[PDB]
RNA sequence: AAGACGGUCGAACUUGACUAUCUAGAGGAAGUAAAAGUCGUAACAAGGUUUCCGUAGGUGAACCUGCGGAAGGAUCAUUA
RNA sequence: AGCGUAUAUUAAAGUUGCUGCAGUUAAAAAGCUCGUAGUUGGAUCUUGGGAGCGGCCGUCCCCUGCUCGGCGCCGGCCCGAAGCGUUUACUUUGAAAAAAUUAGAGUGUUCAAAGCAGGCCGCCUGGAUACCGCAGCUAGGAAUAAUGGAAUAGGACCGCGGUUCUAUUUUGUUGGUUUUCGGAACUGAGGCCAUGAUUAAGAGGGACGGCCGGGGGCAUUCGUAUUGCGCCGCUAGAGGUGAAAUUCUUGGACCGGCGCAAGACGGACCAGAGCGAAAGCAUUUGCCAAGAAUGUUUUCAUUAAUCAAGAACGAAAGUCGGAGGUUCGAAGACGAUCAGAUACCGUCGUAGUUCCGACCAUAAACGAUGCCGACCGGCGAUGCGGCGGCGUUAUUCCCAUGACCCGCCGGGCAGCUUCCGGGAAACCAAAGUCUUUGGGUUCCGGGGGGAGUAUGGUUGCAAAGCUGAAACUUAAAGGAAUUGA
RNA sequence: AUGACUCUCUUAAGGUAGCCAAAUGCCUCGUCAUCUAAUUAGUGACGCGCAUGAAUGGAUGAACGAGAUUCCCACUGUCCCU
């Protein structure tokens, strides 16, 4: 504190509100320019039509072709990169199959080598592709 | 005093922001009803009033003493 | 400009016992600090003193002991409750076992363990320990 | 320190302990107020009538000699100005400056000069008016100054 | 209430003539046509009349000032210049 | 009782501007990131003409040259 | 009998900082000064007893009064009522504050979460209390922080002398009026109080005295040089450079002379010296308003500090119209240089360089360091002012003024020394008095880029100035110090 | 594809700011976009410019016009058809 007098209590309180617009964790939150552009909206998970299987260069000192898709979500109808995480689990995706697709960490934010990708995949329509891995479940023909 | 048999008070006074342990000056103007019988009034006066029933819209106080401000003599 | 007065005179003997003179004077005088200085020479922490009436206002000249720390003030005097003196004294005296805080009651300028004897909250005025 | 000024000067008269008069000093209370009107008649302020009595008819504090300071005896009777002394002088300051900004019209110091002694009459005045010796409709216009020197 | 936000006398010339001409006219068409204080008598009723040629109309005395003030600026110097060589020779 | 002036209260539809959020685009351009691309090396050591600020003009491109700064300089210094 | 993943939110973060952080170089203090709202404001008025309690010591009780009903006492006193006795804040108590939630008593649901029930071989027992901001209501205290009162006395407290409105305390019944007292309002002459003005801040404003400074503004006198011309010599090269050449020369260039002419700039003296609000300011005289410091047993009496909005000034470049064009010199033309140089150097040269008028408002506008206030070490210089003291020197004739010599005090620019202290260190007598965290107040930063960008509003003739985001992009930018190469 | 770069012949230099199928571009009814059911038209960009280019003036612009040109709402015997 700065600017100690008895009767100022306003002073000092229009100066810190101002202020707090500086914070970033914050502003991020207090304007609606972070739920404008996010794909999901605002939200813990969104379905949506995969349209094409895609793999994705790693960056440096590390390297190894990462393998991802290419979803339309169905709300916005907006179109998102996103990412499989086990290992020969996308011989499971047929295109134009549907997802439910998450987040994949630390919020608006990726994970390691790959550039962009933000989400990832919990189930491929109504069982989860762990379990698929596994094999505790199988695919319907 | 502008008004025809009226005047306004202004009504001073502090309130408690909590968190940070002070004060800040708030004000609160209102109307007041000035009858003739009180025949010398100012700015700055004094004035001591009491509540009663709606006068117009937004009057709802009647003069009751003049209590005058310091210095004035002459 | 001297806005206020009290906080001259505190740091003053505190800086005076940190480097440590055998006694210190203090400019312009008041009936709040000769006052706070009787509630220190009441406790032990200084011994005593004499104040010098020039016809403006005093100026004071302690004998300070060696069981003095630091001397500090509070501002602006805040209003203080009987039910909020815990919570200064838990942050801002040192210990359990020692300290006092001076503040100003309608029934005197005394120290924190007689206004919970005498049951009167008021203002505050600096600590010592 | 200075108002106007970096200054921080220091610099001042101390008066003494003892208030009681010395003894040589004959003159009494009653018989001193005549020298008190008449250098008071010449066109000379109560500040220079307070010197020329502390050289040459040697006196302590007149204060002390009287009961009552020297605004006192002179305005309750009929002697003493209308305007106090030191805004007089302020006043005929401005009036010798702006009145320099005339010809000289690329004399910048003055008009920074000129940007001060403003702010020191409005200043003394809004003073004046609380404790009530200026009417309460004054106004310092340097337009109509230059009248009362 | 003030009438024009920027054109002086010139108003009287409208859309007119060009911005930087309606500018260097304000300069000329505002001093011509004032009063300046007759030296001789002290009042404020100079005014010209021609190209600089002025008329006290109280005193009835007249004046060869410049074409649009009441002097030139270093006429105001050639007084001072002619005066100070009285000083030079004279001795 | 049916109905007819006059009165209020008055939904709805037609015509205009004011205002809010998203949206198409010839052509013009910023920026950001991507393993063996091309011209030159301006910068870091007196980086081979000391470096940087302001402002103006030039030059394929890093960048120059004018005028006044500042050492964040390569001198805390130089002799009656 | 569960345990992972994804997103919202808190604690972590003294990474929003009221408690409680930063701002010389890590991100960060407006180029300067004034200024209204805001916040913040020196000291000074009631202080010593007598009893009462137990072992000089610590407790309690005594420090404004002027119609009725009871403590009765003798129209006199003590005591309870009927009404009142500068105004605020602060503070201790008193009402007034639905439940359920929380806290908390009690009770063995078989234990807990929970519930409002239960216990004794008809009856005994509960269904408790506390907490419930601010605002308003009520009674005590009167320290600390705000407002008042007696000055051309339109002043307190008392008595005396009229006037005018006037309920009946009174003239057994009926006419009426002063009688008689109370209850409004005006007013003349008096007596009386100790009759009524805190203090003059190591706060400010202003006066006055002899000084001081490249402070500012207008005229004025000087100085050598560079460049252009006019003559008088003698003669062949003269510029330029690391080395050459473009450029000048028997059409007399360069060096030598005596003249004249203009357009710049003020050498050495010049200092870790000076004055200014910052930018800034150096030839001799004359004049015109200003200034800090010192000196003062002069006067005013809190008039002050910091500052959103608004205002004055603001190098160098850059603009608009004249006046002026010696030197230098962005643009351009050549000569050398190099692999190429539209860069260094070299030969010329425009805008510009200089005055008078009005715009523009930014610079590493720097001490990369807010202004006012208190305090905390030692020395050697220095500038301005005042004071004390041996002795040389000047005006000779000494009075005091100048010059040299050793201190004392106040304000100024810097140094040196050190375990006052601090810090991340370099380093700082401030960058100190900071978990031993509060003297008052203004601007401002919150990981890097994107980016001082886009946009809109604003100001300008123009360049541009003030305000000023977002999507996207990434685990390091960065600071001070070590060893190496 | 593309050409930032590199050389090489030449003149007194060799077209620097800007500005275009124009009241100025042969090929030409140049070609992508815009207005129509359909457009050698009108307007918005692209420059290769036969022969654009700076007081032989270059680029821009409020007001103005019995001046040259396009399209929309109004209104009509100009047309269907007299």
């Amino acid at each position: 504190g700065k600017c100690r007098g008895l009767r100022t209590a306003r002073k000092l309180r229009s100066h810190r509100r101002d202020q707090k617009w500086h914070d970033k964790q914050y502003k991020k939150a207090h304007l609606g320019t972070a739920l404008k552009a996010n794909p999901f909206g605002g939200a813990s998970h969104a379905k949506g039509i995969v349209l094409e299987k895609v793999g994705v260069e790693a960056k440096q000192p590390n390297s190894a072709i990462r393998k991802c898709v290419r979803v339309q979500l169905i709300k916005n109808g907006k179109k998102i990169t996103a990412f499989v995480p086990n290992d020969g689990c996308l011989n499971f995706i047929e295109e134009n199959d549907e997802v439910l697709v998450a987040g994949f960490g630390r919020k608006g934010h990726a994970v390691g080598d790959i550039p962009g990708v933000r989400f990832k995949v919990v189930k491929v329509a109504n069982v989860s592709l762990l379990a698929l891995y596994k094999g505790k479940k199988e695919r319907p023909r | 005093m502008k008004m025809q048999r009226t005047i306004v008070i202004r009504r001073d006074y502090l309130h408690y922001i909590r968190k940070y342990n002070r004060f800040e000056k708030r004000h609160k103007n209102m109307s007041v009803h000035l009858s003739p019988c009180f025949r010398d009034v100012q700015i700055g006066d004094i004035v001591t009033v009491g509540e009663c029933r709606p006068l117009s819209k937004t009057v709802r106080f009647n003069v009751l003493k003049v209590t005058k401000a310091a210095g004035t003599k002459k | 400009v001297r806005m206020n007065v009290l906080a001259d005179a505190l740091k003053s003997i505190n800086n005076a016992e940190k480097r440590g003179k055998r006694q210190v004077l203090i400019r312009p005088c008041s009936k709040v600090i000769v006052r706070f200085l009787t509630v220190m020479m009441k406790h032990g922490y200084i011994g005593e003193f004499e104040i010098i009436d020039d016809h403006r206002a005093g100026k004071i000249v302690v004998n300070l002991t060696g069981r003095l720390n630091k001397c500090g003030v509070i501002s602006p005097r805040f209003d203080v409750q009987l039910k909020d003196l815990e919570k200064w004294q838990n942050n801002l005296l040192p210990s359990r076992q020692f300290g006092f805080i001076v503040l100003t009651t309608s029934a005197g300028i005394m120290d924190h363990e007689e206004a919970r004897r005498k049951h009167t909250g008021g203002k505050i005025l600096g600590f010592f320990f | 320190g200075r108002m106007h000024a970096p200054g921080k000067g220091l610099s001042q008269s101390a008066l003494p302990y003892r208030r009681s008069v010395p003894t040589w000093l004959k003159l009494t209370s009653d018989d001193v107020k005549e020298q008190i009107y008449k250098l008071a008649k010449k066109g000379l302020t109560p500040s220079q009538i307070g010197v020329i009595l502390r050289d040459s008819h040697g006196v302590a504090q007149v204060r002390f000699v009287t009961g009552n300071k020297i605004l006192r005896i002179l305005k309750s009777k009929g002697l003493a100005p209308d305007l106090p002394e030191d805004l007089y002088h302020l006043i005929k300051k401005a009036v010798a400056v702006r009145k320099h900004l005339e010809r000289n019209r690329k004399d910048k110091d003055a008009k920074f000069r000129l940007i001060l002694i403003e702010s020191r009459i409005h200043r003394l005045a809004r003073y004046y008016k609380t404790k009530r010796v200026l009417p309460p409709n004054w106004k310092y216009e340097s337009s109509t100054a230059s009248a009362l020197v | 209430a003030k009438r024009t936000k920027k054109v002086g006398i010139v108003g009287k010339y409208g859309t007119r003539y060009g911005a930087s001409l309606r500018k260097m006219v304000k300069k000329i068409e505002i001093s011509q046509h004032a009063k300046y204080t007759c030296s001789f008598c002290g009042k404020t009723k100079m005014k010209r009349r021609a190209v600089g040629i002025w008329h006290c109309g109280s005193c009835m005395k007249t004046v060869a000032g410049g074409a649009w003030t009441y002097n030139t600026t270093s006429a105001v110097t050639v007084k001072s210049a002619i005066r100070r060589l009285k000083e030079l020779k004279d001795q």
